């Protein structure tokens, strides 16, 4: 093939100006001789500015940069399992190089009105919290909003190892493969995180985007979208697939970074008119498709670090109005030893109960109301003024039900496990059991009860009238703790 | 020569998908400046732009 | 375009010579017909090129450096500040309406001079160096840069000598060492001036009593004010003496910026000339809020890009720069000092404004001044709570710090129950006793404008109210009660209290009996 060449102009704040390349495409993937990618940008009359996927150090201004004629892609496909890549898809691992994988562009379409259908199979993320209250559908754009150091990954790895565990027991046609977008984090935690995953068993169906907080901001901005035509592969050939963008709030600041330095006019908090868009045309690929597409779907979990409990930031309401439903982890019930910290009053799933389980349906209807008035009566009885002895009941019932969705971390819960463990708690089985005992007691629940109502309720997913007057009875023979 | 009004519609040829430019401004030397409809990625320095 | 096709054209290709042998005859009869239309062309001279709000951009100048003084055929001074790669943009010290587009400027080779040494003492000059006071030109006296570098790690040691304001509130609460950066923060028309004045009038009490090394030569740099106003503090240094020691470096108003700008390095390239010959300095920049307006005003129009407040990018730099050149030097260097005060003055108390940030970053401690304590009668308005002295941990009189450390504990149970009990219908028998002692300790502490005090009267006043002696004047004689002390006391403790340094246990005894005998006004 013949090469067309092309000079660098000037090179500096991220981007370099390139003489040349003629017949360059916008959005093309250029690299530069010292082997550092970069996109074709701006196509100006006389240059073309290409911001650099990497160190901007070593280019200088008479470097040869090469097209490679195509858009920028990144290779997405089987082969990418198992695998910890760069914002380009390329490995970073050690493992070699990325075999039994197929390029395709990272800057897709979102499929339009008459390729979506209604989300209906659930997606379990193992959170008992979020999973009875806040429940996640396959094809849901699902906001884990929070402050600093509130869980908002907690929820994520759970849910991820939570498809792990999933996954050895269900059809290979319903089998969620996870995406771990890491952006802007430190190289530190993202390798304790692939540990974690590795150990588990999970990195079997994750995929891990890594964009650090050394790498460049192009890169940062970009591994958002690499990490999603990755996922996109399973979306499109009928199978399932969970993202996590692990801080949308450091892609943002990373795209912040780009329009600054490409002297672009800033807007609400120095950010670009198009930093909706950003997050907008990323999180639009997030979808479940009809029946004619395959019958895939996409869910996307988009992570955003709040300042003080501001939800009504820039970034943060933009993704607000972009996703549907919306986790918010609260600092105040973090630091009560309440994890996870889920603010029941403000988290929401628009989609939500079309689209959970059947068991947990019925019966966690009556914890998000009973819940709804310990939120009630424990903002107007914080003073101690007086008790009616029935808001001293909710007060006592309202806190057993707080402890019954206290979760440990990296221990996420199967979906029929959990569903009796809230039927423990709501139908009275779990009263005058002691606040500090709730942790010890539906372990015993669950470990006394017969594995058999959970395989029944696995099965049938409903609490069939055939059960409830058995998993009664199989509560009635529970040796609690204290009695 | 001859160059389109404002507001009026120029159609990009050899394009992924139909590609519909609107004309924004008269930029001054020949050249008009214009607002995409679809994506321009893919868009080349010498692609032909037919006025409709 | 490119630079592969432009770089082939340095080589001939023209091949063909009806043009190029023709007008070579026929150009220099064209060009000498209007040769009184030309102006001869500058190389190392300078050719003003625009002008225009103090700022000359000038062609030519090859051989400036930046930061030289160019001077322009006006006898203008002007400052090469941006070199740039087609003209010189230099700021003008003086009027721009005597320069004109197409006017010659000469470099005269120097970076920016000013004249330090023994005979600048007692005059008035400019913010250049040149003297304003009508005494016609500064003799015994040398040129220096003022931008020297300041002293570095090694040659400086620790500030332990302590430099006394004269005035109670800064003396025991915020005590200032001898080569010490001390910030004199404040709103306008809070009193911060006049704690720097009583500075000055306090080395001049203190330089006839001390043997000739241990005396303190004061600068007084006024940026930003009225000539009637700096014509006020020259009268002020003249009738108290103060202008033995006093040099009064004057931007005032109506100079130009980069005069203002230039007069803080001015006025403490003399006060270096005390610290680098063993003799101790004081400088007072006074309004250095007023020279980082003025240095803001030639960056903007010297197109430098601009940062929040729109400060130029290095104004950080600049006042860091000049208050790192406040030091005190090591024994081998000669043992010298130079001790700031710069003076911020904020707008409604805001410190968090971005050259007062800067500034407190820079300093080693602040002097509050709050306008709410002004007009409570507390005058200086030393606001204690906010107020800080980082030397201050043993670098003031041991006599003092004796009684400050417990003026500086219980002032300090005073101020959470001061907004607490504003009323004193029911108190208790314990929060009540801070309350009358707190309130006969910040009357003690007010003091009137021009009166310093001497540290070892001041000692005694804080231990005549820092121990008993003083539970029994209401609020109202506490002022008067003092000046009891200072007057019925028998002055030859303060003979033995200054010398020794501290209190000694024999002058302890003799200080309660000599606090007893007092006849307080509370009657
Ligand atoms: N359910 C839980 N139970 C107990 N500890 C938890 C739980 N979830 C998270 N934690 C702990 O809380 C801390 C913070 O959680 P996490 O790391 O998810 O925070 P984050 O929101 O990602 O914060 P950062 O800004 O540091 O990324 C960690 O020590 C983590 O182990
Ligand atoms: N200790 C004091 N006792 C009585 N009056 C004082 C005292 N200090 C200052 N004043 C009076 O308060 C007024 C303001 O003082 P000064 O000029 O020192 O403040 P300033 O901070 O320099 O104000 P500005 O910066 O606006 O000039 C002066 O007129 C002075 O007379
Ligand atoms: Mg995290
Ligand atoms: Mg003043």
């Amino acid at each position: 093939p013949v090469i067309h060449l092309g000079r660098v102009l000037s090179v500096g704040d991220g981007i370099a100006r390139v003489y040349g390349l003629k017949s360059v495409q916008a959005g093309e993937l250029v690299c530069f001789d010292s082997g550092v990618k970069g996109m074709a940008l701006n196509l100006q009359a006389d240059h073309v500015g290409v911001v650099v996927f990497g160190n901007d150090s070593v280019i200088h201004q008479g470097d040869l940069v090469y097209r490679t004629g195509q858009i920028v892609n990144v290779p997405i496909g089987p082969g990418t399992l198992g695998r910890v890549t760069d914002g380009l898809g390329q490995p970073i691992d050690g493992k070699g190089p990325l075999t039994n994988v197929r390029s395709s562009l990272v800057e897709v379409k979102a499929p339009g009105i008459i390729a979506r259908q209604s989300v209906r199979e659930p997606l379990f993320t193992g959170v008992k919290a979020v999973d009875a209250l806040v429940p996640i559908g396959r094809g849901q754009r699902e906001l884990i909003i929070g402050d600093r150091q509130t869980g908002k990954t907690a929820v994520a790895i759970d849910a991820i190892i939570h498809q792990k565990n999933c996954n050895e027991q269900v059809p290979k046609a319903q089998r969620v493969y996870c995406v771990y977008v890491a952006v802007g984090q430190k190289r530190s935690t993202v390798a304790q995180l692939v540990k974690l995953f590795t150990q588990t068993g999970a990195m079997r169906y994750t995929i891990m985007v890594s964009a650090t907080a050394s790498d460049a901001a192009p890169l940062q901005f970009l591994a958002p979208y690499s990490g999603c035509a990755m996922a996109e592969y399973f979306r499109d050939t009928g199978k399932h697939g969970l993202i996590i963008y692990d801080d949308l709030s450091k892609q943002s600041v990373a795209y912040r970074q780009m329009s600054l330095l490409l002297r672009r006019p800033p807007g609400r908090e120095a950010f670009p008119g198009d930093v909706f868009y950003l997050h907008s045309r990323l999180l639009e690929r997030a979808a479940k498709l009809s029946k004619e597409l395959g019958g895939g779907s996409l869910t996307a979990f988009p992570v955003i670090e709040t300042q003080a409990g501001d939800v009504s930031a820039y970034i943060a309401t933009n993704v607000i109005s972009i996703t549907d439903g919306q986790i918010f982890l609260e600092t105040e019930l973090f630091y009560k030893g309440i994890r996870p910290a889920l603010n029941v009053g403000l988290s929401v799933s628009r989609v939500g109960s079309a689209a959970q389980f059947p068991g947990m349906k019925q019966v966690a209807g009556t914890l998000k109301l009973e819940l709804a008035q310990y939120r009630e009566v424990a903002a107007f009885a914080q003073f101690g003024s007086d008790l009616d002895a029935a808001t001293q009941y909710v007060l006592e019932r309202g806190a057993r039900l707080t402890e019954m969705l206290k979760q440990k971390q990296f221990a996420p819960i199967p979906i029929e496990r959990q569903t009796v463990a809230v039927y423990a708690a709501t139908k009275g089985f779990l009263d005058k059991v002691r606040v500090q005992d709730i942790v010890a007691a539906e372990e015993a629940v669950i470990s006394q009860v017969n594995p058999a109502v959970f395989k029944i309720l696995k099965a049938n997913g409903k609490i069939t009238p055939a059960l409830d007057a058995h998993l009664k009875a199989e509560l009635r023979k529970v040796k609690l703790p204290g009695a | 020569g001859e160059l389109p009004s404002i507001l009026s519609s120029l159609e990009v040829e050899g394009h992924s998908v139909r590609l519909v430019l609107e004309v924004a401004q008269h930029m001054g030397d020949n050249t008009v400046r214009c607002i995409a409809m679809d994506s321009t990625d893919g868009l080349v320095r010498g692609q032909k732009v037919v006025d409709t």
